[PDB]
């Protein structure tokens, strides 16, 4: 609802319906193409995506406004693994920052990205092009994994065709424990 | 319990400025006296020229209402459609 | 409109904060039924003197000196301790020690008290003051009530918040008195753009122009009526507060050439508002409410008079420094700053030429500078 | 402490008295204020002024190498796809000078176009005004202001060049004076050296105004020694309060 | 709140509660040994000495109240009395006093009426002749802003 | 009749709601000494999970289960070694571990 004044929103939170909408776009398809929606819920990243592009229409009067304050002031639930989704956004945009020459040498971050995330968008092909150079994958695999599927060692003793009967005994119950078992569940 | 919308008596309850302003935006032309004898008799002459005195420019003795007043910087002019401040250049 | 239903008595609401709502004019009446007064006059004394005593205290309770007469002889002064405080085992006389020791090593003799000599002026300037006409005379009982102000932002927010002045003001007054007797500097601001007629005598200044004024008590608008040019910012006010149900009441509008501070439903130590000029809004703090004494002003013409005076820093000449600035210039090249400063002098011999042609754009004001009550 | 009593600050309606005053132009001390400037504000308004230069030097190259690269993929022609690659790599030689450019010329000239509005709004969050900010950057944040203090040989010199300019002008001051200076900093130090004109010399009527002054606005004992030069112009605070204290 | 006036006038009220119940000659005896008028003028600024005692006087009267022994009472009423007569301060400051506190002194002189602690509503009719009460609303100055 | 009994919920947006997946289970961890203690029950009874959960209150058969797959398939070598050893079945010393852990995690909730 942050199209039209209501009046409960302020008119500073209201924003313009297209280019909101084409930002948002924009960002999502950044986000397919940098292989963040595959594996994972859609709906979180249209929802980090369209917060990013609010913040981002007017960096100032919302550096302070926060994920789930804005899912209040919009009255939508909230999804789970939206912070998760615009932090690994913010990462991919803090990236493309770095491929840029003005932004490394600026040297910004998470918080202060936002106001050139519209910059990031204009030439965003050879970023995401540099960036892929120099694959997006959950943070649990990118943690140096140095043995990969480890081999285990084959084992196919199989023996004539058994053991012993010690491992039989070992497996049978004792009558103490039978008792024991009886008296516990009597 | 067009801009004429507000009758003589909605009119007169409401403030002096609200009147005068209501008054030139729907005549345009009228002078001072013929103001003052509108307005009423109770209402002060040193008032009336500071609520006239906002929204009316004197012209040969007479008094005309301002451009913006008739043209909001919203308007747009309903013939040619060109912003309300080249019809309030115009008009000055 | 009657008052809210509630007792004379200020009960409590908030420890050490404020009490609950009562009225004034009750308030006053009651205070000044409990008692007999007569003694705010100053005619003690300037002889047959112990007949006098035996008549008085046979219509008093005891009707004999047995007491009396030992009593007024043991309350006296020459039985009483100049001399240096000290070869006493004393608790506070250490303190009084240390603060002297204090004292002696960098304050030098008795000032540097700026605000001390200013609070002290302005409660002896109503030390038995007389009226001029004696009809003036201020009645015994009379409600003094006092109010805090706050208007300004530009104080220290840090320090405690000593922001802006004190009033007295009297019950059976009107409040269009203390209206009248704020002296904000937005009353004093003018508005409009001289630079091309500098010399152009500013007219019809804020104060005569935008009228609107407004207080509001607990729900309660007091619009003022007295003049032809005020509008009523208290409907569009009741409009937002009743376009939705967000849980304020509905509020009474009323008068305030018609009530007085005694009709007035108030909460000693509560926020109220007195807005005027659109937005240039008071916030109002009534603090205290006692009876007229002989030694507080006796003059009903002149109690207005503050018994508490904020200093104001004045913005100097940003050119030479050494005089206050009185014109505000915006998009000026010929100035160092965009939110800029001159005196008179220094606008005329900066920004005009040796015959007075405005050299090169700008946009001055007239910079009425917050300190010009004082 | 709060001033939000009656409109708490959520719907606060802007009424017809509120938007006259607001269009008047009645400005009474809210929007004059000044802050301090702060060492981070500095570098921020460099970095920023930095970052925009060279934004705006590069945005027409990458259009251009966009346009190369879109016909690229759009000629399948192999005559001209060396002199389009050689292009791309003349783009690209050119991008590496500009990155490689020191970091001292792309900072502009004292008095260059840029926009102002848009790097407040974007890096400032709109607490420093874009005027504020163009005088800062011109007079203030410059690499080629002298930083040095006067060394005595400054004052003798725009004591005469002011004089003849009759402080009718602000660049000529500054250029006639030749130290690479802004102009305010050498007025103001020139004040500051000088001292006020000396209206007068023991007027009576001056002292019946001052005894006017101290009967009708003094409080005590302490007097607004302020108050009383704001009414008469050409004085100094130290010389008047030694003079007035006595006889 | 005055904390060396305050610890000052507790140990005055400790020693009235060892004293005598309201006998005058006690009250004679600590004045005589003691003084507990100790220090009114001294040497210091006009005003610090003006809030000093007004300070005194308010705290004094916050600390008369209903609660206390016929001891405690009478003591802080009468160091209240004795600080007012002897005021060396050039302004008399008055003793602040609250709206209800108005309405339970007469209900203590009511009691007087009924009893017969002799000396104490003499004293008290003196300090009410001397027109020393001044009432508000709140034993000291309040706002919002703190 | 519904005497201000309840409070109206301002939710459930007519726009769009979205799904959950996860309402209930939402396990408790274990921890050092408690699974040493578990590890002992194994060897004194073996797989059967209904006795575990009788003789284990505060905490769910199906968490035990999920505890016992997890040790199966990432330390074999501790199960193993549980099977090995055998304990005769205690009851009274059982219950008296049962109110030391007890103490144990009323003292971990005072830290």
């Amino acid at each position: 609802k942050l199209f039209q004044a209501s009046p409960s929103v302020p008119a500073k939170y209201v924003e313009d319906k297209e280019k909101m909408l084409s930002r948002t776009m924009q960002l999502v398809e950044l986000a397919n193409e940098t292989w963040l929606v595959t594996g994972r819920h859609p709906l979180p990243v249209i929802t980090a995506a369209t917060f990013l592009a609010w913040q981002s229409l007017q960096p100032a009067d919302r550096l302070s406004c926060s994920l789930a304050r804005f899912c209040k002031l919009a009255n939508v639930d909230l999804p789970y693994p939206a912070s998760s989704r615009l932090q690994e956004l913010l990462a991919v945009l803090l990236r493309m920052a770095e491929q840029l020459a003005w932004l490394r040498v600026l040297r910004l971050d998470k918080r202060s990205v936002v106001k050139h995330i519209g910059d990031l968008l204009q030439h965003r092909q050879s970023l995401v092009r540099s960036a892929f150079r120099d694959l997006l994958l959950p943070p649990c695999m990118l943690k140096s994994p140095k043995r990969i599927c480890p081999v285990p060692p084959v084992s196919t003793v199989t023996g004539d065709e058994n053991i012993s009967d010690s491992e039989i005994e070992q497996y049978l119950r004792t009558p103490q424990e039978v008792r024991d078992f009886q008296r516990a569940q009597a | 319990q067009p801009s004429n919308v507000l009758s003589m008596a909605q009119l007169r309850t409401l403030p002096l400025a609200d009147q005068i302003k209501i008054l030139m935006k729907n005549v345009k032309v009228m002078p001072f006296a013929n103001l003052m004898s509108l307005l009423g008799p109770s209402i002060d002459s040193v008032a009336v020229l500071r609520g006239i005195q906002k929204v009316a420019m004197l012209v040969q003795g007479n008094w005309v209402v301002k451009s913006d007043i008739l043209y909001p910087k919203d308007s747009s002019s309903p013939h040619s459609g060109v912003p309300a401040e080249v019809l309030c250049r115009g008009r000055d | 409109v009657s008052g809210s239903g509630g007792c004379n008595f200020p009960e409590y609401e908030l420890p050490e904060l404020n009490t609950r709502a009562f009225h004034v004019g009750a308030f006053g009446e009651l205070w000044r039924g409990r008692l007999r007064g007569a003694g705010d006059l100053s005619l003690r004394e300037p002889a047959a003197d112990s007949d006098r005593e035996d008549a008085a205290v046979a219509r008093d309770l005891d009707c004999s000196l047995e007491a009396a007469a030992e009593l007024r002889a043991v309350c006296g002064l020459d039985k009483l301790k100049e001399v240096i405080p000290e070869n006493t085992d004393l608790v506070t006389l250490g303190v009084r020690k240390r603060f002297l020791e204090h004292r002696e090593e960098t304050i030098t003799i008795d000032r540097a008290c700026r605000q001390e000599t200013f609070v002290y002026e302005m409660e002896s300037h109503a030390i038995g003051k007389k009226p001029e006409n004696s009809a003036d005379m201020i009645e015994e009982g009379e409600l003094i009530l006092s109010v805090n102000i706050l208007y300004p932002v530009i104080f220290h927010k840090h320090k405690e918040h000593k922001p802006y002045q004190t009033m007295l003001v009297l019950g059976s007054q009107k409040l269009t008195q203390l209206r009248d007797s704020i002296r904000c500097v937005s009353d004093l601001q003018i508005g409009g753009e001289f630079s091309n007629t500098p010399d152009q005598a500013p007219e019809h200044i804020s104060k005569d122009l935008y009228k609107s004024a407004f207080f509001y008590f607990e729900g309660t608008f007091y619009n003022d009526k007295r003049y032809p040019e005020c509008r009523d910012l208290s409907r569009t006010i009741i409009e937002w507060s009743e376009s939705h149900d967000r849980g304020y009441g509905k509020f009474q509008t009323a008068r305030m050439e018609d009530f007085t501070f005694n009709d007035l439903c108030i909460k000693l130590g509560f926020p109220y508002l007195y807005c005027h000029q659109g937005d240039c809004e008071h916030v109002i703090v009534i603090t205290d409410i006692r009876l007229v004494h002989h030694d507080d002003c006796l003059d009903r013409t002149l109690y207005p008079l503050l018994i508490k005076k904020h200093w104001l820093w004045t913005r100097k000449c940003f050119v030479c420094k050494m005089y206050t600035a009185r014109w505000v210039t915006n998009n000026d090249s010929f100035a160092p700053e965009d939110p800029c400063f001159f005196c008179d002098v220094c606008f005329r011999m900066l920004h005009y030429d040796s015959e007075g042609n405005k050299l090169g754009e700008f946009l001055a004001y007239p910079y009425v500078d917050p300190g010009t009550f004082n | 402490p709060y001033f939000k009593d009656k409109v708490t600050g959520v719907g606060p309606p802007a009424n017809e008295d509120t938007r006259e005053k607001a269009a008047q132009g009645i400005k009474a001390f809210e929007e004059l204020l000044v802050t301090k400037w702060k060492n981070w504000e500095k570098a921020l308004l460099r970095k920023s002024v930095v970052s925009d230069r060279l934004q705006r030097l590069l945005q027409p190259k990458l259009l251009k190498l966009e346009y190369l690269h879109q016909k690229q993929s759009k000629v399948s022609s192999e005559l001209e796809r060396q002199a389009l690659e050689k292009q791309g790599r003349e783009a690209e030689k050119e991008i590496q000078d500009i990155n490689q450019l020191p970091e001292e010329a792309l900072l502009g000239n004292r008095l260059d176009s840029h926009d102002w509005e848009k790097i407040s709004n974007i890096n400032f969050e709109g607490s420093r005004s874009a005027e504020e900010i163009r005088k800062f950057w011109q007079n203030s944040e410059h690499p080629s202001i002298n930083k040095q203090e006067w060394s005595r040989e400054e004052e003798e010199r725009l004591q005469a060049i002011a004089a003849a300019h009759g402080h009718l002008e602000w660049q000529k001051i500054a250029e006639e004076l030749g130290t690479s200076r802004s102009a305010f900093q050498c007025l103001q130090k020139f004040q500051q050296h000088n001292k006020a004109l000396k209206r007068k010399e023991w007027t009576e009527e001056e002292d019946r105004m001052l005894t006017q002054l101290v009967q009708e606005m003094r409080v005590g004992s302490h007097i607004p020694y302020r108050r009383i030069v704001y009414y008469m112009e050409g004085r100094d605070s130290m010389q008047l309060i030694y003079r007035w204290t006595k006889s | 709140t005055p904390p060396g006036l305050q610890t000052d006038c507790e140990a005055l009220l400790s020693r009235f509660q060892e004293t005598d119940s309201v006998r005058f000659e006690d009250f004679t005896e600590l004045w005589r040994n003691m003084k507990f008028g100790t220090i009114f003028c001294g040497r210091m600024r006009n005003l610090e000495k003006n809030m000093f005692t007004k300070e005194a006087l308010a705290l004094a009267w916050r600390y008369f109240l209903p609660p206390y022994t016929f001891q405690i009472r009478v003591g802080a009423l009468y160091l209240l009395y004795g600080l007012y007569n002897t005021q060396l301060c050039q302004p008399k400051q008055k003793i602040r006093v609250a709206l209800k506190d108005w309405d339970e002194v007469l209900k203590f002189q009511q009691d007087l009426v009924n009893a017969q602690h002799f000396d104490a509503a003499y004293i008290f009719r003196k300090l009410r002749l001397d027109r020393a009460f001044h009432f508000t609303a709140m034993p000291k100055l309040l706002s919002y802003r703190m | 009749c519904v005497v201000e009994e309840n409070d109206p919920i301002f939710e459930r947006g007519s726009t769009t709601t979205y799904s959950s997946f996860r309402k209930n289970y939402y396990s408790k961890p274990w921890s050092n000494k408690e699974t040493d203690m578990f590890f002992l029950a194994i060897s004194m009874v073996g797989t059967d999970f209904s006795m575990i959960g009788q003789l284990f209150p505060h905490r769910a058969r199906i968490e035990i289960k999920n505890k016992f797959k997890r040790e199966e398939k990432t330390n074999g070598w501790r199960i193993d070694k549980a099977f090995q050893e055998k304990r005769p079945f205690d009851f009274d010393f059982f219950a008296h571990l049962l109110q030391k852990v007890l103490a144990e995690e009323e003292k971990r909730k005072q830290k």
